[PDB]
């Protein structure tokens, strides 16, 4: 049994735990962020998209206690100091958003750990890895990242797509739910002046580099894509609009056969498919990375085609987080 | 001294009468019977999105007041037996969403309207989005127009001004777009577009437009040619097109940023509008341009490959419209 | 086992349907609304607040299998010609909104039911029942009410504190999740102005006539209660916040304790209680009708009390309608 | 004129800046904040909630220009380090919510203010000042505050009842606007566990002063009135929910020709009156810091009733801290 320690539990490091617990294969021995233990218990009880914890919470001694289970609750801010051999911790899942770099992540396997999976894109040439796109190409690097919600999103389906037609070009949009960086009135954010703005009362224009990211995990796409985003007023599930040039003509028809023999054969549990007037909430608790809509889509031509796929960010992603600490101790 | 009559007194058709209230047009008379007289008031003087009416809304005797001015209120289902004669032939604003062939609003000729504006598609009433093709109104033929949509306004513009400076060989648009009364509160029935009876504030709601192709109509060039779909989405005004196209003739976002810059400038001044601010939805509540070009939200993968990006106030912007065209169709009378 | 009939499949309808999955002594044998067998099966399916229905959903010959059990569908706007009859229902649930009278529910015995429970408060002398309050006074009427939500998170809370501090008077006001009635933007809303307005950007004063329905099912509080509401931009949970005068003084830990040993005595599954840090999206999917929030509430002395319980206006309202169908049939 | 200083840009500091611009008697020199004058320029320029600037706004080398005239822009972290004398200031409006001390605010004296008004209640013995409550016991102090946004409504509303009926006793609910305290989605709030919770997504329940803070500036009124809040999913304007029990009897109607007697009387400009259909964004840019609503309220009895009134959080209490400005300097 692999052992996991969460650094930073937020969205994702709380998502990530309630995943983890449906899994044999992975235990949760220790969580650190900057906050008491009872008011950690109290984040993980309760959630206003995913329900109330399915299990029991408890504190004692200054440890959570899960299910029966001990979990050492430390707050370290530096995590150098974070002695994640005291808990047996193989991997860390970097859940803070602040250590996104080799030498700042790495302060954890000096701090103990064996491994670790950055749970956002790298900000160094710390490799990527996305499930249905590159898990295979993992070498043994001790520090890892699972790339953005949205390239989880993009990659398979990306792939299916250039696999079958070829992907001359391709320009992306996401339609994007509310996040934790996101302001609830106008409020300051002097990396992103958009992004300090009401995030319940607009349409945020916002920048990505989920769509180059793809050509990171599947690099006979590098060049060939780019996007953007636009915040909205939800709280969870996003989706991907992708608009591609193809070599290969293929009717709308055509395109459906093909993501539905991958969804249901090579990339079952990470890419699926729907034919249902699904709208954002149906898929509110989302596993699979990327989910195509066949209705929602459209063709200009056999040769130009505007397609749809939609990810539950939080849901999906602390999933695949899972899957990758999984597959680099194998 | 255009006068108009408005057939409906929902979002369109009261934000109708404040453009006409801002600009002095004289709007003599509103038709419809499930709102009277006190409730048009109610309506006229309190909105949630553009605020306080900034005047006075009284009613006297049947009428609505605005300003002092007095507005017939009526209260018939059929546009053919609508007084719009005893009011002095007026244009008829068509704002109900229910009238929109050549033959339904062509009622409102029979009860005594001089033109009839359809403020939606029509199946067969001749488009016209200004800025882009007001000049095809032939008024010795043409008794009902179509102003189009909200998006058809806002794509338009933007979409003739990149056809003629740089050429486009292909389209695919998408609006992501604010909720609208034909949506719902919480999940429930629309049996004729079952994503759009799910509950607007909860949901990104994948929704049909013929938007894009209606601008292949509006300009022939790009018949055939442009194609896309929408998003609706949590926020009750304000819209934005997503347009990403192959040009014809290579262009840099600068090259384009200037295009855009000078027909703003120029020729589509007062339609067409050009910001390079860190702009957001809200920004552009009250705006009364078509299409605001968002300058700094676009992206260019190659110099034939972009995606453009411009906002439109859906209600308000498109109300100024509605009474720009029937200015321009009165100025044409011969 | 006891046969119901579904009419209007709403809010209500489709909450009360999954109920009665969950449930041995009611099976749901027909549904009448205005909409084709396939266009149901997709809004069973799928829901924004609760998610997707636990089971399975398919349409054949016109008429639905719901975990594998045949539900007629029918789509009569005349309760007279729904012939219940050939379905042999018991009960009809009439969650239309429009069959609010004696005269008008009747129609669904003239169509072959035995009796009828209205999903909201009569327009007419037919009487009210909330449970916690005056199941028992059912004296075997063949149609009656279940009241509104309000009222079933109100009756319970003041009854316990009635019966043990005595309500000289008291005021309270709900802070309600938008419904069906209200409006996307500003439109109509004839018979409530401020109703018509647009729901998401607004809180919206309500009339209510929930806490004077208390004195009906609880004719000692007659004349003594009286309230109302504020809609607000929240799609479901809605919030009581009562105002009371006590006869007996009582700190408020000794409120505490009364609502508690109700919670866990006689008012077990009706009236809940918590001490936890809770919001209104810790109550979506609620079955408890009233959930006493202890920490929430606030006293100015020991006679003056401003009392706080949670409600999902959905799911509780909706299980307590097959409580009163399974009562009036014992 | 009297030269103003505004520590921290923030909502207030932003609303009183663009309230300011419409007085003739008070003109801001300088603001401080941790913001390029770039950003302070977009920010001033740009709102969700109240719309485009009404005015010119310039960075020129620069240098913030704002209708034609020069604004100093400092990025001082502490007060004491301002030079408010080096541009004029008389005044200095303290609006970043951390200098809400004697102490702290003080540092703005030191650094060549002469007075100091916070914009948030005092968090030491610093005297409170509400407009229509007790302005006119301002004895020449040199640090005073201004109370809450939710105080300035009830205070008013409060003085008028207690001086024509008599409060033996209220409880208090303000159904209240998000603010910037809180989050988009379910985060950190150590200090107020509650108030982490999605802001968009919830009823939050929220503990206020600002009802035990009426008996500060209305003393007659000292342990009388308490209350609480629900902070809910709109982004401005909040309304209190003031339940009163009266020594002498009184019809809503005596109500009501007390409450406009009032309102058109001695607190024209802070207390209003409406009769109609209103709702939260009918005070959007509302001047009056509590607005009656004739027709939201309702009694039990001549002596038992709850009264309703609005305000505009942002905008009313930004003019009355103008107006406490005016008048301490007077
Ligand atoms: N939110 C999503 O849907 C999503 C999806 C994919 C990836 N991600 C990425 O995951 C990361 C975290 O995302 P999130 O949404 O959970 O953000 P978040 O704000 O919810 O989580 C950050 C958490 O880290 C804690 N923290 C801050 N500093 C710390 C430190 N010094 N030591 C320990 N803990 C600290 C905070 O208390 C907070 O709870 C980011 O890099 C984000 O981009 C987010
Ligand atoms: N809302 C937008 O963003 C927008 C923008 C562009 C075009 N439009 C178009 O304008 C039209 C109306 O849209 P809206 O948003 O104002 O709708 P709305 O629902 O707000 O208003 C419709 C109004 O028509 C009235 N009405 C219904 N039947 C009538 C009849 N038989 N006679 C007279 N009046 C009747 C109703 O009372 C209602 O007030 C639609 O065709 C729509 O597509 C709307
Ligand atoms: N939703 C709540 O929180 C709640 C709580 C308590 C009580 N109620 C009450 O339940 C009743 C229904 O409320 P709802 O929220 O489900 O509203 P809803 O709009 O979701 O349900 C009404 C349904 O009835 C159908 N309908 C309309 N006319 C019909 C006809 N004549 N024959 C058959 N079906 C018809 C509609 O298609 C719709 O599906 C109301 O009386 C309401 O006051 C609602
Ligand atoms: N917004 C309301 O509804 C409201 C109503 C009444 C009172 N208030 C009070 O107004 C004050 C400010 O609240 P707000 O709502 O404007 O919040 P806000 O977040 O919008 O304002 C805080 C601002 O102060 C700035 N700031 C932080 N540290 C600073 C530093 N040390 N030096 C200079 N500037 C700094 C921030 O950049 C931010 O712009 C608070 O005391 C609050 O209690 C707010
Ligand atoms: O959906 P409706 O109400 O027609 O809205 C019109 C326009 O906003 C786009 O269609």
């Amino acid at each position: 049994t692999i052992k996991v320690g969460i650094n930073g539990f937020g969205r994702i490091g709380r998502i990530v735990f309630r995943a983890a617990q449906k899994r044999s294969d992975i235990e949760i021995v220790a969580i650190n962020d900057l906050l008491d233990a009872d008011y950690m218990a109290y984040m993980l009880k309760y959630d206003s998209t995913h329900g109330r914890f399915d299990g029991t919470v408890e504190v004692k001694d200054g440890h959570l206690i899960v299910n029966g289970k001990k979990i050492r609750v430390t707050a370290e801010r530096d995590p150098a100091n974070l002695k994640w051999d005291e808990v047996g911790v193989d991997v860390v899942a970097e859940a803070t958003g602040l250590f996104l770099t080799d030498e700042t992540a790495r302060k954890h396997i000096t701090a103990g750990a064996k491994k670790v999976v950055m749970t956002g894109p790298s900000k160094d040439n710390t490799p990527m890895f996305v499930k249905g796109a590159n898990f295979d190409k993992y070498a043994g690097q001790d520090i890892v990242s699972n790339a953005s919600c949205t390239t989880n999103c993009l990659a398979p389906l990306a792939k299916v797509i250039n696999d079958n037609f070829g992907i001359i070009e391709g320009l992306m949009t996401t339609v994007h739910a509310t996040t934790a960086t996101q302001k609830t009135v106008d409020g300051p954010s002097h990396k992103d002046w958009r992004g300090g703005r009401g995030a319940s009362q607009n349409i945020i224009p916002s920048s990505t580099g989920a769509a180059k990211a793809v050509g990171k995990v599947l690099p006979e796409l590098n060049g060939k894509l780019t996007g953007m985003a636009f915040r909205v007023p939800t709280p969870n599930v996003s989706v991907v609009d992708l608009t591609v040039r193809l070599e290969k003509a293929a009717t709308y028809e055509q395109i459906k056969a093909a993501v539905k023999a991958a969804a249901e054969g090579e990339m079952k549990g990470v890419l699926g498919y729907t034919e249902d007037d699904v709208v954002s909430t149906d898929f509110n608790g989302e596993v699979c990375t990327s989910v195509f809509d066949a209705k929602a889509g459209i063709a200009l031509n056999d040769n130009f085609v505007k397609l749809v796929s939609w990810y539950d960010n939080e849901t999906g992603y602390s999933n695949k987080v899972l899957d990758l600490i999984a597959h680099i101790s194998k | 001294m255009v006068k108009v009559g408005i057939n409906g007194f929902g979002r369109i058709g009261r934000l109708v009468l404040r453009v006409c209230m801002e600009k002095g047009v004289r709007v003599v008379a509103v038709n419809d019977p499930f709102i009277d007289p006190e409730y048009m008031v109610y309506m006229f003087k309190y909105d949630s999105t553009h605020g306080r009416y900034k005047g006075t809304v009284e009613h006297k005797n049947g009428r609505l007041v605005v300003d002092n001015l007095e507005i017939n209120v009526f209260q018939c289902k059929e546009p053919k037996e609508i007084p719009w004669s005893s009011v002095g032939n007026p244009y008829v604003v068509e704002a109900t969403g229910v009238y929109l062939s050549i033959e339904a609003a062509s009622g409102h000729i029979s009860s005594g309207a001089r033109r009839v504006i359809v403020t939606a598609p029509s199946p067969d009433a001749p488009m016209l989005v200004m800025g882009v093709n007001e000049k095809d109104y032939n008024p010795g033929s043409m008794t009902v127009v179509s102003n189009a949509s909200c998006t058809t306004n806002c794509l338009a513009p933007l979409a003739k001004v990149i056809h003629e400076r740089f050429g486009i060989v292909e389209g695919l648009m998408t609006t992501v777009h604010a909720y609208t009364a034909t949506q719902k509160t919480v999940d429930g029935p629309s049996k004729k577009d079952w994503r759009g009876g799910r509950g607007a504030h909860q949901n990104i709601i994948p929704s049909s437009t013929g938007a894009a192709k209606a601008v292949g109509k509006v300009i022939p060039e790009l018949n055939g040619k442009l194609t896309g779909m929408a998003f609706r989405v949590p926020t009750p005004n304000v819209s934005v097109v997503d347009l990403t196209c192959r040009l014809a003739q290579p262009a840099s976002y600068t090259a384009i940023k200037e295009a855009v810059k000078a027909a703003a400038k120029g020729p589509m001044a007062g339609i067409l509008a050009y910001t390079e601010d860190q702009v957001v939805s809200t920004d552009f509540n009250g705006d009364s341009h078509s299409s605001i070009f968002d300058a700094k939200a676009g992206i260019a993968l190659n110099d034939n490959f972009v995606k453009l990006v411009s906002w439109y106030d859906n209600e308000y912007g498109y109300s100024h419209r509605v009474v720009d065209l029937l200015r321009y169709m009165f100025s044409r009378e011969k």
